[PDB]
């Protein structure tokens, strides 16, 4: 009409590009992106190795691709970045289900405070953390077969008196279960303190040889998707 | 013991402050106290370059005031026609975590960079049809915040290593490294004559850099929190800092100190991007609570608001012609205003 | 960028011929793709067209519904048929690409196009000046051509391309949309226009600046050409 | 410039009472949910207290619970940490910290090796 | 920690010996500049017809 | 038969007021870009426009009823309002059913992206629904025209079959919500229960009572109690154009955030 022969061929080229973009969107919408945080003490490498076996010198960010039930997960282990993180953390506001990892048997208050910060960060709200408490077994030998007591670094562990545990793994001596639940409960309290409904925090007791971590994210992770759907379908 | 060094350093600082104090014979409000206000600015999204999947960090006009490159967190550089909505090119990036993007002033190249610490140089106007990489610039040990083209030959990157760098594309290696900052540098802005530039970091203090040898020429220190965006005033003798403490501020190089702060009580979100238009009587500041603001840079009163974005605004760039401002934003929509 | 076709030869006025193309040097499935022919001792003609990702297929007014320009990206060929060819369209063919985005330059590179031989309209025309103008090196040639229709769309740009021909190798683009030089072309070629009557200004006429300066417009789709001014040494 | 001098630190006996003042300047004091963090010899930085914007909320690390009190009087642009019931295990240098981002309820990497909103430092010692 | 606090210090005497003009000599610069390019800047003076972003 | 109903004027005007307010607001808030206009936006918009076109006609029947024999004023426009009372009232049912299926898909099969494909797919489904329904009920335009067979087609295909869709659909959604509990699940479960009950109580009695009047009443004899039940139930059925704007996009933060 008011546009030339090249303008017609150019809008043809642009529409061709839209077609490629929508193919890409078909790819990109059906994939789930997990940002994997954690400290150098955490089994952060071991979680990645486990789910990699399930599936470049100064690289800023690594990533592992893996799938569970015909669903492609795309987990970004942040690489050689600096100690501060308040600015590159904002690049994962659209990811699904940050995986957070701590070392139970440990200096743990630093992990506590960091997860407390991750909970309350703008752009990190609406993202439901997944907890992986590593060194669970190492915690078993640090409590039942050891000296150092959680009473210091945590005075309100003597006066804890474990709640009615559903069914802890029966190999666990009651002291181990009490401490193990104490850690989970400290994390959960600050999870429930500020994140009203749209955060969730999914705790889990994970180890170096716990082969269910891939599935453990699918489940939880699938349940985060369901919460998002309930809200954005006006159904909630 | 060794405290003599620290004491005399703090004394150099205590004298720098008073040297700066002895210069402000009037405030920039006062010299513009008598000037005509700009009015009220209303801008409507003439085009809406939709087509990005995930959020948008990066957006640089080509130097023809018509071509537009935008970087998205799904890993696309889409080069738009921006008069039509046509998509001139679409580059599949490698590291989908791009934070910056560029467009060589000739137009033959785009460089994207990102969080992979690598500044990638994609090549448009090849004698062949499609875009493909020219060089990959890998010497930074932390994510790239910004990247600018000196020409077809030199590119300047701002990284998270508290360092800015200068590169030679074909040699694919640094010429110079700028290493003063203490927090990670978040935005970069070449000078209008490209002889020097300024880097705004996460130290609450931006610094002018002379890119011929690599010495920090001067150091302004006025912001309360870390600085998110810089942009040279078109004369080259000033620049704008929009920090995460919800303030914009204007510094000028020769007076070596803060001049005027663009503030207002309601804003509790920080800045993400700033830009002057062409004449520097208008300072577009991109905000974080889902909508930009437009600032009369001289008299500092807000004049004009942009509010068309669902999510926060992450990139904002006027044209060299000054007849458009694109505002990419975490809602994944570019918007050309007029 | 080497464009090599096949077929071509002795063709009966009723024999089906498969003038396929082949092009293995470029981003084939990105480019608009015309065809052009030169009547042997005459000017050269527009033929079938196909755009990138075949959606717009315009045609000439001598082939229009005759022998079906086609495509095959995975093999990077422009497949063709043809059968009748009424003994007067007999000419030597070419293969041309043209990318159409903002700022793109169309018709940047042309091919060779085997030269099959026969065994026996409100369009535009490129009106040209005196066709010989024999000139020796050093002078500023300003050979011109005029258009039937006003070539200035509301875009703001004047649609005229500019080519040579040589005793031998294929034709080639000098300037595109009448102002802008090509890739592998010296700066001495230039273009100055008005919209309806316009020309190119040459400066140095070296041993490889000898040829015939054809012309073509891209505002409608007759894709017209001129007779071709033939410069002599 | 963001600046944080502080006072305090001495030879207080293992069980003594020492109060650590902290003077802020250059930034509006009240909007920044500051901290208390410390570097003991042979180890890395750790964290102690989390006094909020207004003084409303207080947190602690376990080892210093029931022992330290945190006040931040915005009138003086000052932050405080007075110490009771010292043992000769918390004998570190004290670094008076701050949030990156105002109007916010989380601190990122206040225990950073290279954070830029700290004090110069106050050292405390015991046992003599 | 000398190899670095030393660095920060001579950087400061680099900052110190710069003859700074009183801000009034930036008043002329900035304000007169903005006046200079005020008529041309098409985000301040509407271009309602002359511009290619209409309709 | 009796037809002497003094409740239709007041009730019809009240339904008109609430429906026009709700659906006009819904349309005015469904036409903005707002952050990646989803595949399931066209279904809500279609429900809104179907309800709005439905209720645009209701004041005309009110004007009919106030003056008894009144839409003789229509002067042969009576076979278009009669259509619009039914062509889109049933259309709202099918858009509601489609929206239910999209929700079901979402919850119960979130890792199978089938509630997508926007702005083609969605509409073309809208387009198919509208013309499909259109044809079907056009066998009305060419007192009453005696065809019981028309009623039966609009009974099994009109409400019975779509009812068995969202009933199973929402039931399978519910079973998931049963096995974070409190806020999300309690609120969503209550919303589903309310939606299902309001759908059941509005239409299902209306159609069975319609379908019994038909045969029993104006082919033989009837009882006025049945007439009262029919008229009040029809009044409730018309009222669904006010509940549907409320139920589906009141408690939804996904929508209530747009405002
Ligand atoms: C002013 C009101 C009266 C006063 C107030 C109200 C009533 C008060 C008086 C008493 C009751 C009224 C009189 C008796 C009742 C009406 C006379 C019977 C007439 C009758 O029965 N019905 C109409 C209604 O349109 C017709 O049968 C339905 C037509 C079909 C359209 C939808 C079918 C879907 C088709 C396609 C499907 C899916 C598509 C493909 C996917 C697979």
């Amino acid at each position: 009409c008011t546009l030339s022969a090249e303008d017609k061929a150019a809008v043809e080229r642009s529409k061709m590009i839209e077609k490629q973009l929508q193919k890409d969107k078909q790819v990109y919408r059906r994939t789930l992106r997990l940002l994997l945080l954690g400290a150098d003490n955490s089994g952060k490498s071991t979680i990645v190795k486990q789910m990699r076996i399930y599936h470049v010198k100064t690289s800023g960010i690594f990533e592992t691709k893996f799938q569970v039930d015909k669903v492609n997960f795309h987990m970004f282990d942040v690489g050689a970045q600096r100690d501060e993180r308040r600015k590159w953390i904002q690049c994962f506001n659209d990811v699904t289900a940050i995986i957070f990892v701590v070392d139970s048997s440990d200096r743990l208050q630093e992990a506590l405070n960091d997860f407390k910060s991750i909970w309350n960060n703008r752009w990190l709200r609406t993202i439901s953390v997944i907890l992986f408490l590593n060194k669970q077994d190492l915690l078993a030998e640090k409590v039942l077969a050891g000296k150092s007591k959680i009473e210091d670094y945590f005075p309100e562990f003597a006066r804890y008196t474990t709640p009615e545990d559903a069914t802890p793994e029966p190999g666990e001596d009651p002291r181990v279960t009490r401490a193990k639940y104490f850690i989970r409960k400290e994390f959960v309290d600050i999870s429930t303190a500020s994140g009203d409904g749209r955060h969730i925090c999914y705790p889990h007791f994970t180890c170096s040889v716990d082969t269910e971590n891939a599935r453990r994210i699918f489940n939880d992770c699938k349940d985060i998707i369901l919460q998002m759907n309930l809200r954005e379908y006006n159904l909630v | 013991e060794l405290d003599q060094l620290r004491q005399e350093a703090e004394q150099l600082k205590n004298q720098i402050r008073d040297a700066r104090k002895a210069c402000a014979d009037a405030t920039l409000s006062q010299i513009t106290n008598n000037i005509d206000p700009v009015g009220r600015i209303q801008m409507r999204t003439r085009r809406t370059l939709r087509g990005h999947l995930a959020k948008i960090y990066a957006m640089h006009w080509g130097t023809d005031s018509r071509l537009l490159v935008s970087a998205s967190q799904d890993g696309k550089l889409i080069i738009w026609d921006s008069y039509t909505t046509n998509k001139v090119h679409a580059i599949p990036l490698r590291s989908s975590w791009v934070m910056t993007c560029a467009y060589a002033p000739s137009g033959n190249y785009v460089a994207c960079g990102g969080l992979d610490n690598i500044c990638s140089i994609y090549n448009l106007k090849t004698r062949e049809g499609n875009v493909r990489v020219s060089r990959e610039l890998a010497g930074h040990t932390g994510y790239l915040s910004c990247c600018r083209f000196l020409d077809d030959n030199q590119i300047v990157t701002s990284s998270g290593d508290t360092t800015c760098a200068l590169w030679d594309i074909e040699t694919g290696q640094q010429t110079t490294t700028f290493t003063g900052h203490t927090g990670d540098v978040m935005s970069l802005s070449l000078a209008p004559d490209t002889r020097l530039f300024v880097s705004g970091a996460c130290d609450a203090s931006a610094k002018l850099w002379d890119v011929r040898e690599g010495m920090c020429r001067q150091t302004f220190t006025g912001h309360e929190s870390d600085i998110n965006a810089i942009c040279f005033f078109p004369n080259g003798n000033a620049f704008a800092t929009g920090s995460d403490d919800a303030t914009c501020r204007l510094f000028d190089l020769r007076a070596d100190q803060e001049l005027m702060t663009y503030s207002h009580d309601n804003i509790i979100c920080g800045i993400t991007s700033v830009s002057f238009s062409k004449s520097g009587r208008l300072l577009l500041a991109g905000y974080d609570d889902f909508n930009c603001n437009v600032w009369d840079a001289l008299k500092a009163d807000r004049a004009g608001v942009l509010a068309g974005h669902d999510n926060r605004v992450s990139c904002l760039g006027v044209t060299d012609d000054g007849m458009a401002v694109a505002t990419g934003s975490w809602d994944s929509f570019l918007k050309i205003w007029n | 960028v080497q464009l090599v076709e096949s077929g071509g030869g002795l063709v009966q006025p009723g024999g089906s011929r498969k003038l396929s193309c082949s092009a293995s040097g470029f981003a084939f499935s990105s480019f608009g793709m015309h065809w052009v022919r030169q009547a042997p001792e005459k000017g050269l003609e527009w033929v079938a067209y196909i755009s990138s990702g075949s959606g717009t297929i315009y045609y000439a007014d001598t082939v229009k519904g005759r022998f079906t320009i086609s495509r095959d990206d995975p093999k990077n060929t422009l497949f063709l048929q043809m059968t009748s060819l009424r003994s007067e369209d007999t000419a030597m063919y070419y293969c041309v690409r043209s990318i159409y985005y903002y700022g793109s330059s169309p018709f940047d590179f042309w091919g060779q196009g085997t030269t099959l031989t026969v065994s026996s309209s409100s369009d535009i025309v490129m009106t040209q000046a005196t066709s010989s103008v024999p000139v020796t090196p050093g002078e500023s040639v300003s050979i011109s051509c005029r258009s039937s229709k006003s070539l200035l769309h509301s875009n703001g740009n004047t649609y005229l391309y500019w080519f040579l021909q040589r005793p031998g190798q294929s034709p080639q683009l000098l300037i595109y949309r009448m102002s802008n030089l090509a890739s592998g072309v010296p700066d001495r070629f230039s273009g100055s226009g008005s919209g309806t009557a316009f020309t190119l200004t040459i400066s140095r006429l070296e041993a490889e600046d000898v040829g015939v300066y054809y012309c073509m417009q891209h505002l409608e789709y007759p894709l017209t050409f001129g007779a071709g001014t033939k410069l002599e040494l | 410039q963001v600046q944080l001098q502080e006072s305090g630190g001495g030879l207080v006996q293992p069980g003594g009472s020492l109060r650590l003042s902290c003077a802020a300047s250059g930034f509006t004091f009240s909007n920044y949910k500051m901290n208390w963090v410390r570097q003991a010899p042979g180890k890395g930085l750790e964290w102690v207290s989390d006094i909020s914007q207004s003084g409303a909320s207080i947190s602690y690390t376990g080892s210093v619970k029931g022992r330290f009190t945190i006040s931040r009087d915005n009138a003086k642009n000052t932050l405080y940490l007075q110490m009771n019931s010292l043992k000769p295990e918390d004998t570190a240098v004290y670094y008076c910290a701050r949030c990156p981002a105002p109007f916010t309820r989380d601190c990122f990497d206040v225990t950073s090796t290279t954070y830029a909103y700290r004090g110069q430092g106050t050292q405390v010692t015991v046992s003599s | 920690s000398i190899a670095q606090a030393r660095k920060l210090v001579e950087q400061l005497k680099m900052e110190a010996n710069i003859d700074r003009i009183k801000v009034s000599k930036a008043a002329a610069d900035l304000m007169a500049y903005c006046e200079a390019h005020a008529k041309e800047d098409p985000l301040l003076t509407p271009v309602a017809s002359e511009n290619p972003f209409r309709e | 038969e009796n037809f002497k109903r003094e409740f239709f004027p007041i009730v019809y005007l009240i339904i008109f007021f609430w429906g026009v307010l709700g659906n006009g607001l819904s349309i005015y808030v469904f036409l903005q870009p707002y952050k990646k206009s989803t595949s399931v936006n066209v279904f809500m918009l279609n429900l809104a426009i179907s309800d709005l076109l439905f209720i645009s006609t209701l004041p005309f029947r009110a004007d009919y009823y106030l003056r008894g024999s009144n839409w003789i004023f229509g002067d042969l426009a009576c076979r278009i309002m009669s259509y619009s009372l039914y062509v889109n009232m049933y259309s709202s049912i099918y858009f509601l059913t489609v929206l239910s299926v999209v929700r079901f898909l979402a919850m119960v099969h979130p890792f199978r992206l089938l509630h997508v494909t926007s702005i083609r797919s969605a509409w073309i489904l809208c387009g198919i629904i509208w013309i499909l329904i259109m044809a079907s009920s056009i066998m009305l335009l060419d007192k009453i025209a005696k065809l019981q067979t028309m009623n039966y087609i609009a009974l099994v295909v009109g409400c019975l079959l779509p009812f068995f869709t969202l009933s199973i659909c929402y039931l399978l959604i519910i079973r998931v919500l049963l096995k974070g509990l409190r806020v999300s699940h309690r609120k969503a479960l209550t919303t589903i229960i309310i939606t299902l009950i309001i759908f059941f109580l509005c239409f299902l009695p209306y159609h069975t009572l319609r379908t019994v009047h038909l045969t029993t009443w104006k082919v033989g004899l009837c009882k006025d109690r049945l007439h009262k039940a029919l008229v009040i139930t029809l009044a409730l059925a018309a009222a669904n154009a006010c509940f549907n704007p409320l139920l589906y996009y009141f408690a939804g933060e996904n929508f209530k955030d747009r405002l």
